[PDB]
């Protein structure tokens, strides 16, 4: 039945709406993974809609487009798998399979490197400390002071590693502060 | 802040491997990548490679592939570079940096089959000077030692102004060095003056009191 | 592999002027429209100190007188005003492709007023004399410029072979040099001559400064 | 019947995937409108899925959940309308109806104030200039220099107007640069 | 950089209205909010309100609601404050700031029904001093003027060291002010000394050459 | 709304010391875990200059010796070391709720080595004399501290009424004050007395400094 498939899609839409209204600004790592888990399954459920329209077609024009669009999503899904596994070879990090970007941000906080997805990987990376909590490029990494800021962070993408040097860190309003991460060398493979 | 302490100079026979320790402090060791730079003949800076101490992946220079192997020790926060098959071209100073800003003091590697020789330390004072203006020079000469380097100080580093430590020069496979200090006549010989010569390769630390003849 | 060429090989400027140091990369290091050029400073006996990274960005704690210019292949390091403590060696490193090759490096020299060399003569020590050899030493202190020629005189004739000279780097306190000349000789020939002389001909004056001694005078 | 709705959802996900993959990093203002247009229509189509399941009430357990779930997405859609019209009263700008946040960021660039949605509105706002182009909080605003950075930006939300002050601007790699905006006063409405 | 120019001091009759112009330069006028601050009796800084020049919404102090109305002129890049029903409590200095850093020079509003009186300028020199050490003082006194302020300089501002312009004091609804300069005997009377007194409210600019009696 | 009790009313510190300026808000101005306190500096004849915003952030170009502390209700401005140019009035403003009320302000006095007042006496000018009145002036220059009393003496008796005093602000070059005393008198009574005297009793010494003149002496 399509009625039960209608309810599944309604919960898929409802899940994101909750993630878009109540958990958008929130950057909890478990919550962020759940958002990435949802965005990953957005590719099979895009393919499932077109496969259902391809098999249970209305007209050959409608079914023919759904066959082409299922290949279009299928090609875009394999392009994610190709780019992520190529990224996974360089980094050996489980964040390489995030479905939003193929670039990783490595911040050495609390000793262990805190790898996070990075969207743009620009020349300058912004580090903001708020109430003693560091957030770099919209990733709430955790507790970190101005004096405890990582003196060097790296950004890893496919066939290129970008090392970033801490620039000028300015402390504002006590616990809060700001920092500058200008790229200084490129570790291209 | 961030301090990188390296091992001292070591005289290595040709063809023998050497591991250079770069002990780190003041920061999380696994946090930042550890570069290695070779400065041959005192001027030619050459990049050897970098090792990420978190996971362990390296990235060498093409010339130094098979010559140097970079390893880390997270337990002691010490990064190692193990040079392989040392030749006379490897007589250089090897540095370890972090973000190119914080550097180690450098490990002067002397690749020679020469025999370690204790230094010969001699004080030199203007005996029968017949001229005692209030600027008089006295020196301490180190002759016939191997290998580099040696540290020559005066009165355990109490005197820092007016010191001149001349660079060593090679002769008959032996380096020679001199130190000189000019002090007023109000000092000599009222206050004790002693030259301290330390050679860690020979594990010697001699102290010579200078006396008029 | 990218080759870095620095011009000039040695730079000599006076205090308060502008020191221009060039670094011409063999290949363009424009990555994403940006050049990653690192400028280091290495005083003798010390590790290199990073001054400028990414071709313009000054390192924290470095005085705001080192400026990096240029893009593409030509890169320039400008020091203005030049102080006494800037007498060091400056290297350029391309931080773009493996290997991150350094430049040839240029030894910056401070141009200071000319001074007369303080001359001192040391006869060989008695302890070394009884050991089997001898070495007479001549020290020049606080002289400028670096170019100078010192000669040794034995019993009425100058001698060239057997003389070794050691030059010190430019001091970071007075911007003046020091030289140590050593004449070594076996004990067989040390007592065969009496007069030992060290003479220096410097640009500071037209009078060659002479200091001598005698074996029997001691 | 009920198969054409499958094709509509398939293109809704296909548009979602393209915006999330191909034009995620791209910050063209017309594209950013399209992303906000798509996120706005995600509320009617979440309600349409649950209304369709509520109308096709074959079993009371599935239909009863869909009736209650359509109320949950129905109420939080009206919660967006309530929050945005309150924001529209204070700001009088058409960006108040963006479906991602109820906080607006006003940056005075090129004379006319550039108003953009702001997800966080924290104490410190980072302004990254890359190749002479300013991007504040992930919103690419346009051509701007370090010397041409706005000396004061304001962040307008409901019942609060937070004025931000240019802390210190650092120039890196020539055209690029970095500066921080620390809040210095609050215009409590 | 950012320069805010205001109108000069003026005398406003009691129970009237006055518009204070704050001409802006060096930045986009509609860019940042324009605050207004009142400083009464020389110390009491009070916040009046702010107006956003882009759209025009204002936010007044509750004390100054109905007293001040903030307006803008985007074409001329000039922000206006129109005070309403001025009383004696409004004899204050009104400032306009942008981000609390760049301020106008302040408009001295004097709410009085007094008649603007031209100043009386008098030079004062040590006539028959009988003591001519190389530090001699000469002054220029401004008596009976209204309203504030006046500018007293010496030789068109050529002399800036050793100047002392004492604050004005009120008496019989008239302000009095003095200026004094101490110069060595090598100057007086060899070089010309002239005190220049400018009162813009009376639109007067007098120059008085000081001469021994 | 919110009132600021800025203490002390006036502050007097020496050069190179630490100046502590307190400013206690009536209620907590904390918003989102942060207090928004501004600190201004207003030299005489100049608009206020912002020093510190958001209770700690130093303004660009302001010297680093200004530091803001405190949270909740108590707020502190610390100036260390204190230079000669810091003699101004410091205000505290709460930038949290409308209205952004300012503090009472405290004028910072620079405690500097006491000095003797340079005293000068000016008889009324002839041009003013023929106008119908007269005014005798007494100038005190470069004196410290500010507290001082100057008296006028007419023909053997001191006079209080008819005397107006003007005090200058603390100078930004020597941290010393100046005073101008003026005794005005109609021409009817000016020629009825001969001796005009100005005397100052300052803390710099136990001798009251006196300068006098006579009408017929001119
Ligand atoms: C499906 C399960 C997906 C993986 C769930 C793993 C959640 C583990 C709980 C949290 C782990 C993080 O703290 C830990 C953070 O590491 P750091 O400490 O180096 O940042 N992170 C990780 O282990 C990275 C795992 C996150 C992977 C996200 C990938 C999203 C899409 C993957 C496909 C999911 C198919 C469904
Ligand atoms: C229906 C389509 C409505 C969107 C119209 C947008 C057309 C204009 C395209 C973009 C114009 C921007 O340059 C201009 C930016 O002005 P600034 O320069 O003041 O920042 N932007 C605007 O005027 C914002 C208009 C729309 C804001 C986002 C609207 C989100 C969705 C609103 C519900 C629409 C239901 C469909
Ligand atoms: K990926
Ligand atoms: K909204």
């Amino acid at each position: 039945l399509l009625e039960q498939w209608n309810l599944v899609i309604g919960f898929l839409f409802l899940t994101w709406i909750c993630l878009l209204q109540f958990a958008y600004a929130n950057r909890n790592r478990f919550l962020y993974i759940i958002k990435l888990i949802f965005l990953w399954l957005l590719w099979p459920v895009t393919l499932a809609c077109f496969v259902l329209a391809a098999v249970y077609r209305i007209n050959w024009i409608t079914g023919g487009i759904a066959i082409a669009m299922a290949c279009l999503v299928g090609l875009m899904w394999l392009s994610y798998f190709i780019a992520s596994f190529r990224l996974f070879a360089r980094t050996r990090s489980m964040w390489s399979f995030n479905p939003e970007t193929n670039i990783l941000l490595n911040v050495p906080l609390h000793g262990t490197i805190l790898t996070r997805p990075l969207l743009e990987s620009e020349l300058v990376i912004g580090a903001v400390i708020l109430r003693g909590h560091l957030r770099i490029a919209g990733h709430h990494l955790g507790r970190c002071d101005i004096k405890d800021l990582p003196k060097e962070i790296t950004v890893a993408t496919s066939r290129t590693l970008s090392y970033y040097k801490l620039g000028a860190s300015q402390r504002v309003a006590g616990d809060s502060g700001f920092a500058a991460y200008s790229r200084y060398r490129i570790g291209n493979y | 802040e961030v301090q990188l302490q390296q091992s001292g100079p070591e005289l290595v026979k040709p063809g023998a491997s050497m591991k250079i320790s770069c002990k780190t402090s003041g920061y999380s060791f696994t946090g930042y990548t550890m570069n290695w730079v070779k400065q041959s003949h005192g001027k030619n800076l050459e990049w050897i490679g970098l090792i990420n101490p978190y996971n362990g992946d390296t990235s060498y220079n093409q010339k130094f592939k098979g010559k140097a192997t970079l390893t880390v020790d997270k337990s002691s926060s010490t990064a190692y570079m193990e040079l392989l098959s040392l030749t006379s071209e490897d007589s250089a100073v090897y540095y370890c940096e972090v973000i190119n800003t914080y550097w180690g003091q450098g490990t002067l590697v002397t690749v020679s089959a020469a025999k370690t020789t204790p230094p010969s330390v001699y004080p030199l004072a203007p005996g029968s000077a017949a001229q005692t203006n209030s600027m008089v020079t006295l020196g301490c000469l180190v002759k016939g030692y191997f290998p580099e380097p040696v540290t020559v100080t005066w009165n355990s580093g109490s005197l820092s102004s007016g010191v001149h430590t001349f660079p060593a020069v090679l002769q008959s496979d032996l380096y020679t060095l001199s130190s000189s200090v000019t002090v007023p006549s109000s000092t000599w010989p009222s206050e004790t003056v002693t030259c301290n010569v330390a050679h860690p390769a020979s594990s010697t630390k001699v102290d010579k009191k200078i006396v008029p003849r | 592999d990218i080759v870095m060429t620095q011009s000039p090989a040695s730079l000599a400027v006076s205090l308060g002027q502008r020191a221009t140091i060039s670094c011409k990369a063999s290949q363009s290091i424009d990555y994403d429209g940006d050049n990653y050029m690192n400028w280091y400073q290495q005083k003798p006996g010390q590790p290199p100190k990073l001054l400028i990274y990414t071709t313009s960005n000054l390192e924290s704690g470095i005085p705001a007188r080192f400026s990096g210019s240029g893009s593409g292949t030509d890169f320039t390091l400008n020091i203005h005003p030049v102080e006494e403590g800037d007498a060091a060696t400056y290297y350029c490193q391309q931080n773009n492709e493996d290997p991150y090759t350094f430049g040839g490096g240029t030894k910056l020299e401070i141009k200071r007023a000319d001074a007369a060399p303080t001359v001192s003569i040391f006869p060989p020590s008695s302890e070394q004399l009884t050991s089997g050899g001898a070495s007479v030493v001549c020290f020049l202190n606080n002289f400028y410029p670096k170019d100078i020629n010192v000669k040794w005189k034995i019993d009425g004739s100058e001698r060239q072979n057997g003389v070794l000279n050691s030059w010190t780097d430019q001091d970071s306190k007075d911007s003046t040099y020091s030289m140590s000349s050593t004449l070594t000789l076996t004990k067989d020939e040390y007592e065969r001559h009496n007069s030992y002389t060290c003479e220096a001909t410097h640009k500071t004056s037209t009078s060659p400064i002479v200091k001598s001694f005698n074996r029997n005078e001691c």
